């Protein structure tokens, strides 16, 4: 079975150089083309470039020629995409795929799962879970305001994975400060207040900071 | 891009119009949130292996067509169209197909900034629109006297897998200084499921 | 033999598909023979308007018939059924473009056969869109080279260089250049974009006039002895030497 396994997520600063791998397996790495696709957040796809490992024939999208560099290695069936000096605009998810070359362009047969590339002058920072709290007359709703962290991934739960139904952990937002802000909320019956303690379980791995906050009226 | 509202069993045909048309053929992809796109159609009738027969692709020249005979639940995703024109490069802008359901109304909740956060000079007011449909909903912010425009920030959930609802989160932020020179912070919501605009408000310091 | 009563529309390419007169699941099934091969398939239509097959070379074949019966697209694939080897697109009017492909899928050869029978053969097509070209006409062959920009076919007699340049898209333009400085015999021409005519003017006297038909032929209606009106009538050129004499 054919698998394309890309390297892990990367966080870099404007100027640093980055390499990204893609290790194919399940077909002859050389008999086909391999390529990359740029998907900027909430946007569509962008063909950036393709190579042919049999003779290392590289072809770049005109939007990238001079900006990026594609290579490969037959001995390990790995493909590579790299930058000399990363720009902030490069922040996107980059996919690795198998092309078939219809006269001008490739349609993409198989895809890899990665790869997330955050690029910012921001420095690693800690979450600040503050508490938006109950109440009103009566079916109630409360949550946690996870604000001013970096980089993107944060895991939020309620009552150590017990409270699940009616939980809405919103997508993050990038503040003008370059810091991600997020809110998770949960709906609960109003009669359960005071008789049931509610806590949110935040987890920010890029600083390993766990914060359990109890939210009460 | 564009969006589409359909129920299960419906028949959908997505059209893909080229600007300057010499195409030689087209291809289609399906992308669910947070997942690698899947190849459905290539060489306009393919099928890619592992695609139900309900997916068909045709077209000619500059105009290409993807069709699903009857929608299933797994078929709800974004759909892209790739023409092999000399034109390049990005893709079709994309077309997302959303689940159609009976119009539900948002349960609205407003949260004042916490006292702890007020230590830090930032005041973040949150308004919540919970478990509604359709996604179209305008949230107006009212600081006691005035209507506010450029200080809110919305964020929506994906269509809930169970009840096909949405949830929005408008987050008005301003400085502690600006926060403590007004008393009333109200959140006016308009939506088709509401016969009149719901407003939730609060006063600065009335628990 | 699938059937002879519940079945054989013999077109547009030199092929015959055998539509049924429904199948097990509502779709008329149709079959065609192509060079000692049986290609089976189904269709929502009942007039011939795709066919799969497998060669003894383990390869894949996919004949496509348009929904109006105006084209065949016979594709031959490699063992994976995705990397193609030869894709010939014949049309109803006997016009066709046949192609061959390398290991990486690029086009190696390309032969564009016009309706009128004239060919246009491309060989050794580099990865850049260049290669060696030739154009088989009625009674003579033209030769030249290919760049992705234009297809260039040139005829020289001595100093004159007659260049027939073809747009990527089909349009035709003609250029002429002479290295003589003698304004008594500096063969100079002026192309006409509308009537598709080249007009030699030698020694300030228009000596002849060379049209290029929409049917891919070359005509010669020489001018009067003063280069003021067309004398005689147009003659079709059948040999190449008669073109070098047009520059002579």
């Amino acid at each position: 079975e054919v698998q394309l396994v890309q390297s892990g997520s990367e966080v870099k600063k404007p100027g640093e150089s980055l390499k990204i791998s893609c290790q194919v397996s399940g077909y002859s790495f050389t008999s086909y083309w391999i390529g990359w696709v740029r998907q900027m957040p909430g946007k569509g796809l962008e063909r950036v470039g393709f190579i042919y490992p049999g003779d290392s024939d590289t072809r770049y999208s005109p939007s990238f020629q001079g900006q990026v560099t594609i290579s490969a290695d037959k001995s390990i069936s790995t493909a590579y995409l790299q930058w000399s000096s990363l720009k902030a605009s490069d922040t996107a998810m980059y996919y690795c795929a198998r092309g078939i070359l219809r006269y001008f362009d490739w349609f993409l047969d198989y895809w890899g799962q990665g790869t997330l590339v955050t690029v910012s002058s921001a420095s690693t920072k800690s979450v600040f879970p503050l508490a938006p709290s109950s109440k009103s007359t009566s079916t109630a709703a409360l949550g946690c305001l996870v604000k001013d962290y970096f980089p993107e991934p944060v895991t939020v739960s309620w009552n150590s994975g017990a409270l699940t139904s009616g939980v809405h952990t919103f997508p993050a937002v990038l503040q003008s400060s370059g810091l991600y802000s997020l809110s998770s909320v949960v709906t609960v019956p109003s009669s359960s207040l005071g008789t049931q303690t509610y806590i949110c379980n935040v987890n920010h791995k890029p600083s390993n900071t766990k914060v359990d906050k109890r939210v009460e009226p | 891009p564009s969006s589409l509202s359909a129920s299960v069993g419906d028949r959908v045909t997505i059209t893909c119009r080229a600007s300057q048309g010499i195409s030689s053929g087209s291809a289609w992809y399906q992308q669910k949130p947070g997942k690698a796109p899947k190849l459905l159609i290539y060489d306009v009738s393919s099928l890619e292996s592992g695609v139900p027969s309900r997916f068909s692709g045709s077209g000619s020249g500059t105009e290409f067509t993807l069709t699903i005979s009857s929608l299933q639940p797994e078929d709800f995703a974004t759909y892209y169209c790739q023409q092999f024109n000399s034109y390049l490069l990005t893709f079709g802008g994309g077309t997302k197909v959303e689940i159609k359901r009976t119009v539900a109304a948002p349960s609205v909740f407003i949260f004042p900034p916490s006292d702890e956060q007020l230590k830090s000079g930032t005041a973040s007011v949150v308004c919540l629109l919970n478990n509604f449909y359709p996604r179209e909903a305008k949230v107006q912010w009212k600081v006691d006297n005035a209507l506010q425009s450029g200080n809110s920030q919305e964020s929506v959930t994906e269509q809930d897998s169970k009840d096909s609802t949405y949830s929005l989160s408008s987050t008005l932020t301003l400085s502690k200084a600006d926060y403590e020179k007004h008393k009333v912070y109200a959140c006016e919501v308009t939506h088709q499921g509401l016969s009149s605009p719901v407003t939730k408000s609060f006063n600065r310091g009335e628990c | 033999s699938l059937d002879e009563k519940n079945s054989s529309v013999d077109l547009p390419g030199e092929m015959k598909v055998l539509v049924s007169k429904k199948n097990k699941d509502g779709k008329y099934d149709l079959i065609a023979t192509v060079d000692k091969l049986e290609l089976k398939g189904t269709s929502d239509k009942n007039n011939g308007s795709v066919l799969e097959g497998v060669k003894a070379d383990k390869s894949k074949v996919k004949l496509t018939i348009s929904d109006d019966l105006g084209q065949t697209t016979l594709e031959v694939f490699k063992e994976d059924g995705k990397t193609l080897v030869s894709k010939k697109v014949t049309s109803k009017d006997k016009s066709s473009t046949e192609e061959k492909f390398n290991e990486k899928g690029e086009v190696s050869e390309k032969i564009i056969t016009r309706a009128d029978g004239t060919r246009l053969e491309y060989t050794g097509i580099k990865s850049d869109g260049s290669g060696k070209a030739k154009e088989v006409l009625k009674g003579y062959v033209l030769e030249g080279t290919l760049t992705a920009e234009k297809t260039t076919l040139v005829v020289k007699e001595g100093t004159v260089t007659l260049s027939k340049n073809i747009s990527k898209s089909g349009e035709v333009s003609v250029e002429l250049n002479d290295t003589d400085s003698s304004a008594a015999t500096k063969k100079t021409a002026a192309w006409n974009s509308g009537t598709s005519t080249l007009t030699i003017t030698v020694n300030s006297k228009k000596t002849k006039d060379l049209v290029f038909t929409k049917e891919n032929t070359i005509t010669v209606q020489q001018y009067d002895s003063n280069g003021t009106k067309l004398e005689g009538s147009a003659v079709e050129i059948t040999k190449l030497d008669e073109i070098k004499n047009a520059l002579k």
